[PDB]
DNA sequence: GCTTGACAAAAGTGTTAAATTGTGCTATACT
């Protein structure tokens, strides 16, 4: 994961309403991530949860 | 004892009569400037509050003497502009000191030379130079003995005026206002110019304190990824130099005869020996030992 | 104070100087510091072995092996030239100086050893028991 | 231990602590309540002490009352003072630039003694600074810290100097009050040739009562013959024309003299400390000054036993002016009392002359209190205080021991350059008190320390250490707290000692302290107190050093000095093998969030969480979210807790900067290899591995503040806009229709900020300049730009914006109409060249960061993450990094003890539950009661996963690496570990600076240093020095010509480079110019003269 | 000094000198040593008179003038301190210490700095009468030989 | 009322009584004059020079007398309709045909980049 | 010139004072509080040091620098470079 | 290439009103 846009967050060092974790330490979090792309070219994912 | 002065004034055309003051000399105004800092408020030289003490008395004596006026008023009042003019030259000689807001004492024409701050050491025998800069070191291990490793981004700024022609000479930029910018804003263009002007043209690396002229070492610099100084190991025991967070200054020679002492007299490699004992100083040390060894 | 005191000229010519010791009474043994005192001087007088078999001549560099070879000879001191002895106008001279630490020969025209002296006497400063 | 949420940390101990360590932020709230007296301080006195608890405010408002001139017609007396509400909150404060105050009222009271009225007005003194929970001030919006200075206390002390004219034993004495003139045996105010029995019949003694009380002293007699004063009224003259030279004396001036300069109470102050020092020694009256006489006689004989009329004996000995029983500590309740009583005196000046020429009974307490120098003591002491001090933290860590500093410096003690070493010196009474270990490496050593754990500020000033009283062999739970006076009356027994089951002492002899201090042994039945545990005389910061015993004082200095320099990383990991201290001192650092109820979490969010105590109240807790610290670093806190957990009082809700679950995680923990690897990490330098920067593990964030305001100029009104006077609309691309910043954006060094514009007056374009002005039409702008751009070498992401605005409401000087902060931060990725360290003392700057494919590795294929040269261990005498360098290990992969048969010999002396820990849990090891060389061999060979059934480090704490590059093996077997290293204050990015042209001095020409101004370096004495011992005149004469000072030169060398053209020849410096004129305006005539064309002028 | 002359009160300096460093383990040439001594010995107390008695004069500044071809003094040993003091420079005493007693002295005696010592022209700008800025070097006149030029 | 009452402060104070820095040497020359502008400055005035030549001879005499490029005295239309002998408007119309020359691209262009 | 061959001093004389000064500072007075303007015949007087402003005087009926070295018959100022006042001395006549 | 008259904006001058600035003064008795 190259790049990532959340709606409320302009910025790293904000916090999101309700989210335990600041957008800072969720980007750590994310890091994680072992994803495979067998397609070239830059594609987005999406993750929305209430 | 007392001939040595009477002796003095003999052979000197002085007449004794200038250790008495008929008129008192007023320094230019900008060496006591008075100028408005960032926001709008005031900062003056404390001078000026001396001239203001010796200009008010003065003055006074002049309202006295015209109006006639008994001589414990008028003596007062040179006993006051005697004092004045004396804490004008050199204010504390005698007596407590002329002081500002919360108490401390203000600046006599004599506290201008004396002193490490004075003139003499802080702007005279010293001071602040263009063309240099400094930042922490580390290892050079990789390196020449002639050579030192310099962060691209401090060399671009100390070499500006250099790469900003070489960079109008070839068409990369077409006058000089272009040719400032494209170095100010780092194009990718300038890199490539930077490691021509730098050729062959050598830096002074001098660490505090300065102890022997070995503390100061002309080297061949050398482009290096990062903010960092890269130091060639067998010139610590010059400088003294720990890789604790220890810090080094860079000065750029300019004038030929200035790169050719560069090379010549101060470079790394022709100075080896420690010139008190000649004993050899970049022999191998700590590492270097137990690795032969 | 010494910062006004740089090598003037070549040679004053002066027959002064100074005697090293340079050894004492051995075997029956160089002295505990040759190389701070007699080494790197110059010799102000030819060093005569015991007869008229002069060893090394005036105005040699005095190295290492010109150490042993006066040694065999059995000379126990030795004239040496000296910036205490010169007689310069001006400065001093190469030849008083003697060699130069640095460089390993003879000391330039234009060395400023007056500097060179104090800080070669300081920088040792800092790790004197005070 | 003991605290709810407190994460398991096994320990080696082998004692039991009999007192948790106490609030180590008392020292600075006990002295601030004491001065307001609030009723928490009230309970506190009145439970155990005196029946008269008197407030600080109280205590100095007593000395003002009544005020009464010198008639004594008209009295004002005040009493009773008030505190309202605090004014603004401290988060709001240090929002608005304001000082956290509370106002204060007083009662002031008028009588008349003719017309005996009545005018009682309450009376505004002003807004009085309030200490917040933390221990802090908010001073103008920043906060502070108000260090506790070191002083001697008023007293009478003796010292006996040898003179090596007689070569023979000398006494002196000297008085030092609370104020007023001091006396020396006479020597009196600076005036010698005083003989001490002159003043004797100062006071009017007949020599006949000489004779009687001198009795055996031989010199009494002796001196008294010798002078040649006959009377006492002669005797008071002889003493004044000497103090008041020039002033014709009176009968009624030379006798109140004498009282008036000490008798009376108002020139020479009795002070509580010294009242109290000498009443048992021996306000001022004969009394005290004969009963100095007589004691300097007797230590002059020889006699250890002095008696007089009416007095009780004491002994005759010299007394140490650095001994802890006669120097105290000022806290901050008092250092702002004096500087209220400084305040009050100033203005009952003008309250009394204020009755005089005012118009009898139209004053009223309004009209006579003038309230100007009260205000300005407070607000002059708070700024520009040199113990008033702008707050350090850099971590928790950093702010904690800053308070609870202790320095000599400032009014009242002795100054930096002036004090001898004797001072310095540790002493025996810094025992428990004051960390001897914890100081200044430069200048300041021995002046500046840190309260000890244990210790304890006394009501007078002097600081007390608790201990276990012990009786007939058998160490009771009586605790006691002693100060130094009353410590060296006992004998101390050591904090460890054998112990036997319910309390007596085992071990045939018991080690023991006497006043010398002296070490020596008894049976166990003459002790009389013990220790209560080691590490008394340790520091917070020293009691968190593992294996402190083992590190000599030099590198653990170091060390100490060292932890306060750290700074928050992103995830902030504790120490894997720490100390006790680590999660005591998180707690009451402040950085971290507790709560004050036992309850439930209703919510959890980055912004708050709330709690349901049982009480059915509500308490909520707003989390810090990266707010910027005093020094730059990031104090972002993290919610550990989630919605159903149950929480106990006291319990750890969210962690600080530099905190995990509650306890200092100032560092990580990294696998280290001791190996000399290819000459890179050498002479102190470390490399590291590059996963340290995929895996931002060494990474912190820093913000920086920047500020513009729009003032109203004599030519106009300064205007933030987004219109630029000569700029491409590109450059304004990320501002937005005010002129600043958008949120969010990114700045790179000389971007803009904030747009602000300020009038211009008469151009008068260059005829070049407006030429070009008609053929482009772009019309010259009426103002020039004057706009707010980011610093040179400084980049970073837009975090927020306050801006306050005349227009608004908002409160601003006058002049200012619109003030705009900006806040930037960015990410710093661990970089070759920042400084790292560990807790030992042992510090280095990050040589190289190799891939982590080549570098050694253990035969699992793990990298290594640091390389550490062996070679700067051995001869630096800090080997307990090393020991924790093997625990580090131990702690990580676990370990089994053998259940085979039984505990082996190793593990016999106590160590308890220890045998087995599963992998990466965490251990302790307090200083002196730590883990020992034994055990640690024992458990270096255990349990061996990695995850095949190999093990990867032998008993000696070594493993065989695989070089990354060749991969072959390294020949011998290399030390292996966890070790705990910082990454300290101390970056490049903001210690790298150049220059090639800037701004330069005004007066003088020369480049202004540092880098806010963009400056150049500094070429000293001592580099010219070096300079011309090379013999390099060009080099030398350029550096001090065209490159600072030559105002031609310096323009035309730059204009030689752009042209490719030769260089030019240097001219005059300016600095020298100016010296010929500051030498002219001393009234001596410079002349520059020719070798024969003789005068010449500079211009 | 006025036992044994002074040619041996320097070898004595020398030899006290040499043993401190030598007790600390540190290797400085006796030459370094000597170049400092030799700057205490360069004046003589003139006993009588064109000179004042009591006074502190170069020793080669006394030889030339006391002879006049148609007043003795004394060695002189000082320290480096109120040696350095006595150097002809008036602004170079200035900026070493004690600058206005220096100034008031030289005011009065209306002394003459003829520039010559090399922190003098450190102050001023110029070129330092020292290594590459002695006459013989900074003179040196540089062109390509005839046969050189041939060869262009 | 309440900035007149302000009072100055002493540029030989120290500012922080840790660094004994006088606040004195902190304070900028605004005037000092800039190497780099001074410079480009002298390299514009030689492309002016060159711009102008390709104006004729009175073309170009009356844009250096209206701006006084030469004297650095600028002159009214009447006053340079007085050395060539022509009525002020004469001189405004050649003065709005230079300037339309001048605005040419193949004049302009190289005087770009000295906008500021 | 950056050579010269002596550098002399002696104790200045009342005459040598007053010929170095270019008039005499007879008022304490630095600037004007409403236009921050020196104020005449004061310290800072640009009477007697010098302009404020290159070839500016003060009233300002002489700003080019087309006639330099001429003094403005109102105002008294020289017009010239704003260096001089780095470089011009006053003096005070004592009582 | 260029000039003429009408014309309005811009720049100076002189004349006045408002403002700013300097100075004198205050009488129970007070040292
Ligand atoms: C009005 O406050 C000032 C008065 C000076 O006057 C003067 C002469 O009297 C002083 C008193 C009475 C002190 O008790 C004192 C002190 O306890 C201290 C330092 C040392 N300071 N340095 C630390 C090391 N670094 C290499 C250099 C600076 C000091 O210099 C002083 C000090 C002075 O110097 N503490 C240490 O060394 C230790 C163990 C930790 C330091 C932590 C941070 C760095 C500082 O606390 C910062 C946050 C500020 O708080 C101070 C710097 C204040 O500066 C300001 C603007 O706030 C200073 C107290
Ligand atoms: N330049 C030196 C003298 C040069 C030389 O030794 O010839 C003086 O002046
Ligand atoms: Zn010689
Ligand atoms: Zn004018």
């Amino acid at each position: 994961v190259t790049s990532i846009r959340i709606d409320g967050v302009l910025h790293e060092f904000t916090t999101v309403p309700g989210v335990k974790e600041d957008v800072t330490d969720i980007i750590l979090n994310l890091k994680g991530l072992v994803v495979s792309s067998d397609d070239d070219e830059p594609v987005t994912m999406y993750l929305r949860k209430q | 004892k007392r001939l040595k002065v009477v002796a003095a004034f003999q052979q000197s055309g002085n007449s004794p009569m200038g250790m008495v003051l008929d008129a008192v000399p007023v320094i230019p105004p900008e060496l006591r400037p008075m100028v408005q800092l960032d926001g709008g408020r005031f900062a003056t030289s404390d001078l000026n509050d001396l001239y203001r003490r010796v200009i008010n008395r003065n003055n006074r004596l002049k309202r006295l003497i015209d109006l006639g006026a008994p001589e414990i008023i008028v003596n007062n009042e040179k006993r006051m502009l005697q004092e004045s003019v004396d804490a004008l030259f050199d204010n504390g000689r005698r007596g407590r000191p002329v002081t500002g807001p919360g108490n401390r004492p203000l600046k006599s024409l004599s506290d201008l030379l004396k002193g490490k701050q004075g003139r003499f050491r802080q702007n005279l025998l010293g001071k602040r130079v263009d063309y240099s800069g400094r930042s922490v070191i580390v290892v050079g291990p990789q390196l020449k003995l002639h050579q030192c490793g310099l962060p691209k981004l401090m060399a671009l700024e100390l070499f500006k005026p250099f790469v900003m022609k070489r960079l109008v000479d070839l068409n990369h930029a077409q006058n000089i206002k272009s040719a400032k910018r494209m170095v100010e804003r780092q194009r990718p263009q300038v890199w490539d110019v930077l490691e021509e002007v730098i050729a062959e043209h050598p830096v002074l690396l001098n660490r505090a304190p300065t102890l022997h002229r070995l503390g100061i070492q002309a080297f061949e610099p050398q482009l290096v990824e990062g903010k960092a100084i890269q130091l060639h190991p067998l010139v610590c025991e010059a400088f003294n130099a720990d890789f604790d967070g220890d810090q080094m200054a860079v000065h750029l020679p300019l004038s030929a005869e200035a790169q050719a002492e560069a090379r010549i007299l101060m470079l790394s490699s022709n100075n080896i020996l420690s010139p008190a004992s000649g004993k050899p100083l970049a022999m191998p040390r700590l590492d270097m030992v137990t690795g032969l060894y | 104070v010494s910062q006004d005191v740089i090598v003037r000229e070549h040679d004053c010519e002066t027959e002064r100087g100074i005697n090293v010791t340079l050894a004492e009474r051995g075997p029956d043994i160089r002295d505990a510091h040759v190389e701070t005192s007699a080494f790197a001087r110059t010799l102000a007088t030819d060093a005569v072995d015991a007869n008229g078999n002069v060893i090394i001549e005036r105005g040699h560099d005095l190295g290492d092996p010109a150490i042993d070879a006066l040694l065999a000879a059995g000379i126990t001191t030795v004239k040496v030239r000296s910036v205490l002895t010169c007689t310069s106008a001006t400065g001093v001279c190469a030849m008083c100086y003697g060699r130069s630490m640095a460089t390993g020969k003879l000391v330039d025209i234009g060395e400023a050893v007056g500097i060179v002296a104090a800080q070669s006497i300081g920088e040792p400063g800092t790790q004197l028991t005070m | 231990n003991s605290v709810p949420g407190a994460p398991n940390r096994v320990s080696f101990a082998k004692l039991r602590e009999p007192l948790e360590v106490p609030g180590l932020l008392d020292v600075q709230t006990d002295s601030f309540e004491w001065l307001v007296g609030s009723d928490r301080w009230r309970q506190a006195a009145i439970d155990r002490g005196e029946e008269n608890p008197v407030g600080g405010l109280e205590e100095v408002l007593a000395e003002l009352s009544p005020i009464e001139d010198f008639s004594g017609s008209m009295s004002l007396s005040f009493s009773d003072p008030r505190f309202d509400e605090v004014k603004a909150s401290v988060d709001e404060c240090k929002d608005k630039d304001m000082t956290y105050a509370a106002p204060l009222f007083v009662t002031a009271e008028f009588i008349n003694n003719n017309t005996g009225e009545i005018k009682s007005q309450t009376v505004f003194m002003g807004d009085f600074p309030m200490m917040t929970e933390k221990g802090t001030f908010i001073i103008n919006g920043t906060e502070r810290v108000v260090v506790s200075q070191l002083v001697r206390s008023p007293g009478v002390y003796f010292d006996e100097t040898i003179d090596k004219s007689t070569e023979k034993t000398l006494h002196s004495v000297k008085v030092i009050p609370g104020r007023g003139a001091w006396l020396e045996f006479v020597r009196i105010d600076r005036k010698r040739r005083q003989p001490v029995t002159v003043l004797l019949k100062a006071l009017g003694w007949t020599n006949e009562q000489i004779v009687e009380r001198f009795g055996f002293s031989e010199i009494m007699m002796g001196t008294l013959e010798k002078d040649t004063t006959s009377g006492t009224d002669e005797a008071l003259l002889d003493i004044y024309r000497k103090l008041r030279p020039g002033e014709p004396p009176t009968k009624e001036s030379a006798q109140t003299l004498l009282e008036n300069l000490f008798f009376k109470e108002k020139r020479y102050d009795l002070a509580r400390v010294g009242r109290y020092k000498v009443n048992k020694k021996l306000t001022l009256t004969e009394e005290d000054v004969v009963a100095t006489i007589e004691y300097l006689v007797r230590l002059h004989e020889g006699q250890t036993s002095m008696t007089v009329p009416g007095g009780v004996e004491v002994p005759v000995e010299v007394d140490d002016i650095d001994h802890f029983g006669n120097r105290r500590l000022r806290t901050v309740g008092e250092l702002i009392q004096n500087q209220i009583r400084v305040g009050l005196s100033r203005m009952e000046r003008v309250v009394r002359e204020r009755m005089t020429t005012q118009d009898v009974e139209a004053i009223t307490p309004q009209t006579l209190i003038n309230i100007r120098p009260v205000v300005a003591a407070i607000k002059e002491f708070f700024g520009t205080s040199q113990l008033s001090q702008f707050m350090d933290q850099n971590n928790p860590l950093s702010g904690l021991t800053h308070k609870r500093r202790l320095s000599a410096l400032g009014p009242g003690g002795l100054s930096r350059e002036r004090a001898g070493l004797e001072v310095r010196d540790v002493h025996p009474s810094h025992y428990g008190r004051m960390c001897p270990i914890e100081t200044p490496e430069g200048p300041n050593i021995g002046l500046i320390g840190s309260l000890s754990v244990y210790a304890r500020v006394n009501p007078f000033g002097f600081i007390e250490t608790p201990y276990r009283k012990v009786e007939n062999g058998v160490v009771t739970d009586q605790i006691d707290y002693l100060t130094a006076d009353e410590e060296d009356r006992h004998v101390v027994a050591q904090a460890n000692s054998p112990t036997d089951e319910n309390g007596r002492f085992t071990e045939d002899r018991v080690m023991v302290r006497k006043k010398g201090g002296e070490v020596e042994f008894v049976s166990a039945d003459q002790v009389d107190y013990m220790d209560v545990s080691p590490r008394q005389m340790v520091s917070v910061a020293t009691a968190m050093i593992p294996f402190l015993e083992h590190d000599d004082a030099n590198r653990a200095l170091m060390g100490a000095n060292m932890q306060r320099q750290a700074v928050p990383l992103v995830r902030s990991e504790a120490p894997l093998v720490g100390t006790g201290m680590e999660l005591r001192a998180a707690i009451d650092a402040g950085d971290v969030v507790v709560a004050d109820k036992t309850g439930v979490i209703e919510e959890v969010s980055a912004d708050y969480i709330t709690v349901m105590a049982d009480d059915g109240t509500r308490q909520s807790y707003r989390l810090r979210k990266f707010a910027r610290s005093n020094h730059g670093t990031c104090a972002n806190q993290r919610p550990i807790v989630d919605a159903g957990q149950r929480v106990e009082a006291g319990q750890v809700i969210a962690d600080g900067p530099c905190t995990q679950n509650g306890e200092m995680a100032l560092g990580k923990n990294l696998l280290v290899a001791i190996m000399p690897w290819e000459g890179h990490n050498y002479e102190d330098a470390i490399i590291l591995s590059n996963r340290l920067v995929e895996e931002d593990v060494l990474t912190s964030i820093h913000i920086e503040e920047h500020e513009i305001d729009a003032r109203d100029t004599k030519l106009g009104a300064e205007e933030i806009t987004r219109d630029i006077p000569n700029v491409s609309d590109e450059v304004l691309a990320d501002l937005d229709e005010r002129g600043i910043v958008r949120i969010g954006a990114e700045v790179r060094d000389g971007d803009i900020l904030v747009g602000k514009v300020t009038p211009k007056g008469e151009t008068e374009l260059t005829p070049e300049e407006r030429l070009l002005r008609a053929i482009f039409g772009e019309k010259a702008r009426e103002v020039r730009d004057t706009s707010l751009k980011v610093p040179h070498g400084e980049s970073g992401k837009v975090i927020g914006i306050r801006v306050f605005s005349r227009e608004d409401d908002d409160e601003l000087p006058a002049g200012v109409n619109e003030l705009v902060r900006v806040y930037v931060a960015q990410k710093r990725k661990i970089s070759d060249g920042d400084k790292l360290a560990g807790r030992h003392g042992n510090k280095g700057v990050i040589g190289k960061i190799l891939p982590v494919e080549d570098m050694p590795f253990l035969p699992d294929g793990t990298p290594v993450d640091i390389i550490l040269n062996t070679h700067g261990v051995p001869r630096r005498m800090n080997i307990g990094q090393i020991l924790e360098t093997h625990l580090g290990w131990v702690a990580k992969a676990g370990w089994n003890i053998d259940v085979a048969a039984g505990v082996p010999d190793w593990a016999s002396k106590l160590p308890e539950e220890l045998y087995s820990a599963p992998a990466d849990s965490t251990v302790a090891t307090p200083v002196f009661d730590g883990a020992q060389e034994g055990e640690l061999a024992g458990l270096l060979g255990s349990t061996l996963p990695n995850r095949d059934g190999e093990v990867m480090v032998d008993a000696d704490g070594k493993s065989t690496l695989f070089d990354g590059r060749s991969g072959e093996p390294f020949p011998y077997p290399v030390t292996v570990g966890y070790m705990y290293i910082l990454k300290l204050h101390h970056l490049v990015d903001d210690k790298i600076h150049a220059r090639s042209t800037g701004p330069y001095s005004m007066i003088t020409q020369q480049p202004l240093g540092g880098k806010a101004q963009f400056g150049g370096q500094r070429f000293g004495e001592m580099e010219c020095w070096a300079m011309q011992a090379y013999g390099a005149a060009y080099t030398l004469q350029e550096l001090l010509t065209i490159k600072s000072d030559d105002t031609v030169g310096r323009v035309k060398v730059y204009e030689a480079i752009v042209k490719g053209e030769n260089i030019p020849e240097p001219g005059i410096p300016e600095s020298f110019k100016v010296l010929l004129k500051e030498l002219q305006s001393l009234c001596l005539n410079v002349e520059v003269l020719s070798s024969d064309g003789a005068a010449i002028e500079m211009r | 000094l006025r036992v044994q002359g002074p040619r041996e009160v320097q070898i004595h300096l020398v030899k006290e000198v040499q043993e401190v460093y030598r007790a600390q383990g540190v290797s400085i040439h006796d030459k370094h040593i000597e170049v400092i001594v030799r700057q205490m010995l360069r004046r003589v107390t003139i006993i009588d008179s064109e000179f004042l008695p009591g006074s502190l004069t170069e020793r080669a500044e006394f030889e030339a003038e006391n002879r006049r071809v148609v007043a003795a003094g004394r060695p002189v040993l000082m320290g480096i301190t109120k040696a350095s003091l006595a150097t002809d420079s008036w602004l170079s005493a200035a900026s070493f210490q004690e600058t206005t007693r220096v100034l008031t002295d030289a005011a009065i005696n209306c002394r003459s700095d003829k520039l010559n010592g090399l922190k003098e022209n450190v102050i001023i700008g110029k070129l330092i009468p020292a290594g590459t800025g002695i006459s013989r070097y900074r003179n040196i006149q540089v062109q390509p030989t005839e046969e050189a030029r041939a060869a262009a | 009322i309440q900035q007149y009452a302000r009072e100055p402060i002493s540029l030989d104070q120290t500012i922080g009584d840790e660094g004994d820095s006088q606040l004195g040497d902190f304070i900028e020359d605004s005037e000092a004059v800039v190497a780099v502008d001074a410079v480009s400055f002298t390299l514009l005035q030689d492309q002016l020079q060159s711009v102008l030549e390709t104006l004729s001879e009175r073309e170009a005499g009356v844009v250096r007398l209206r701006f006084g490029l030469t004297d650095g005295q600028p002159r009214t239309l009447d006053e340079i309709g007085q050395v060539y002998g022509v009525t002020r408007e004469r001189i405004r119309q050649i003065e709005s045909k230079t300037m339309s020359k001048l605005r040419h691209p193949s004049r302009s262009q190289v005087l770009r980049d000295y906008l500021d | 010139v950056n050579f010269f061959d002596e550098l002399r001093i002696g104790l200045a004389t009342a005459d040598d004072i007053r010929n170095w000064s270019y008039g005499e500072v007879k008022k304490p007075e630095t600037i004007n509080y409403r236009t921050l303007k020196p104020e005449k015949d004061g310290l800072f007087c640009e009477k007697i040091f010098g302009p404020t402003r290159d070839w500016e005087c003060y009233c300002g009926k002489y700003k080019r620098v087309r006639f330099k070295g001429i003094i403005c018959e109102r105002c008294g100022v020289e017009v010239t470079r704003a260096k001089v006042r780095r470089e011009r001395m006053g003096h005070i006549e004592l009582a």
